[PDB]
């Protein structure tokens, strides 16, 4: 589930 | 519709973007600058709004598009917020086609959609605010990518984000 990591910061 | 010939508003971009002095490309940057503090800036996501915002009208422009996972552009209201870690999602405020893990999707949420279109390098962008849509086409066949159907209440703005350091998105003349 979720965004990837970085992806967080979109 | 009207073509508009956008830049970068370089108070509203995140310290760690990299941005061309032109202020037509964006990247990310290995660790923050030392810049100035405003209210518009986004402190937390990795994002950058163009200098000119839309109230009305029919209104299209083109971007250049890495061909790395990290990017996510479209348009948000200008009550996005910009202190703080937010969602990248539309109840959040942003209308975006974003690049990640390899392929392309229309950022819907609480799920992603999925896209089938081949390879993106150009994509142009169409902001409709009298029927309320935001759509995305490829440039080289004008193939519609995306609309999301959105009545706007306020001021939208062009929207960039680069959240990995290898690739970029640029406004294209």
């Amino acid at each position: 589930v979720g965004t990837t990591l970085e992806a967080l910061f979109q | 519709e009207e073509k508009v010939e956008l830049t970068l508003d370089p108070d509203t971009a995140n310290p760690r973007l990299i941005l061309s002095l032109d202020l037509k490309g964006v990247r990310l940057g290995e660790r923050a600058q030392d810049l100035p503090n405003h209210p518009c800036r986004f402190d937390t996501n990795t994002r950058v709004l163009a200098s000119c915002g839309f109230s009305s009208g029919r209104h299209h422009w083109e971007v250049e598009v890495g061909s790395k996972d990290g990017w996510a552009f479209g348009v948000a209201r200008e009550s996005v917020r910009r202190k703080g870690l937010t969602p990248f999602t539309p109840e959040e405020g942003v209308w975006a086609l974003q690049l990640n893990g390899g392929q392309y999707w229309a950022v819907t949420s609480p799920e992603r959609s999925p896209l089938s279109c081949g390879h993106l390098s150009r994509v142009r962008v169409a902001l409709d605010l009298e029927v309320g849509a935001v759509s995305f086409y490829a440039v080289e066949d004008m193939r519609h990518l995306y609309t999301f159907r959105v009545n706007f209440q306020e001021r939208v703005f062009p929207l960039f984000s680069v959240c990995s350091t290898g690739t970029y998105l640029r406004i294209w003349p």
